[PDB]
């Protein structure tokens, strides 16, 4: 794993998703601090929001454990920061990587999946009433993220 | 001959000397790295009830210990050394997440 681990840093390092940065939390290898700036075409714009990355004994053959530490309304993020993603579980595979992770994180901001929802009151709101979804994560952005 | 591309397992490239392979899908691994791939995947599949390359999901044809036989390659590890650039940008990160912390915006998880 470490050697796999040095080898994404140098990367990341030289040329990042666009307006993403990933690194070591001190000289721990194995758990990263990343963020994003909040895509332009989402009710995030404007915020910045940091994540946990933790990487497991056998990566990069399981998944890397990533989560908000920013709070965050989408129907697909909890309250404890727990994202619901396909490829952070059943579509995860070797060819990925932490760059790739962060821009399909990205895609999940700008469009939710509402009937696969972590947060039913919100994946409602966000089916039946999308002024009012944007408007309060929106409201949460500016609060918590800027 | 050598391919000039990179084996996505390891991330590192190929050398004359290097015991590599090459997939009915076209798609080059080391022999070692593409060895723990498949062992993993094994292991996944008979936990839930046709390994599928890694690339492309074509499912795959394989000896696993042939495969296995072949010596892993000798790579010194990338020294991380970050720049003056990276270094200044970290600083900012800083700020902006004490910030957050005094708003309440932090998630905690005890
Ligand atoms: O989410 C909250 O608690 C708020 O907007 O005050
Ligand atoms: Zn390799
Ligand atoms: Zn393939």
């Amino acid at each position: 794993a470490l050697k796999r681990i040095h080898k994404e840093l140098n990367d990341l390092a030289r040329d990042p998703p666009a307006q993403c940065s990933a690194g070591p939390v001190g000289d721990d290898m194995f758990h990263w601090q990343a963020t994003i700036m909040g895509p332009n075409d989402s009710p995030y714009q404007g915020g910045v929001f940091f994540l946990t990355i933790h990487f497991p004994t056998d990566y990069p053959f399981k998944p890397p454990k990533v989560a908000f530490t920013t709070r965050i309304y989408h129907p697909n993020i909890n309250s404890n920061g727990s994202i619901c993603l396909d490829i952070l579980r059943s579509q995860w595979s070797p060819a990925l990587t932490i760059s790739k992770v962060l821009l399909s994180i990205c895609s999940l901001l700008c469009d939710p999946n509402p009937d696969d929802p972590l947060v039913p009151e919100i994946a409602r709101i966000y089916k039946t009433d999308r002024e009012k979804y944007n408007r309060i994560a929106r409201e949460w952005t500016q609060k918590y993220a800027m | 001959n050598i391919p000039h591309g990179q084996c996505v397992i390891c991330l590192y490239g190929f050398q004359e000397k290097e015991a590599f392979t090459k997939t009915p899908c076209y798609h080059y691994f080391h022999c070692h790295c593409l060895a723990r791939y498949i062992q993993h995947m094994e292991q996944e599949l008979k936990a839930q009830g046709g390994v599928q390359c890694a690339v492309c999901r074509e499912p795959l044809v394989y000896d696993l210990a042939s495969l296995k036989a072949a010596p892993e390659p000798q790579q010194p590890m990338e020294l991380y050394q970050p720049s003056a650039e990276s270094l200044r940008q970290q600083e900012e990160r800083k700020r902006l997440y004490q910030r957050q912390q005094e708003r309440g915006g932090i998630i905690d998880l005890e």
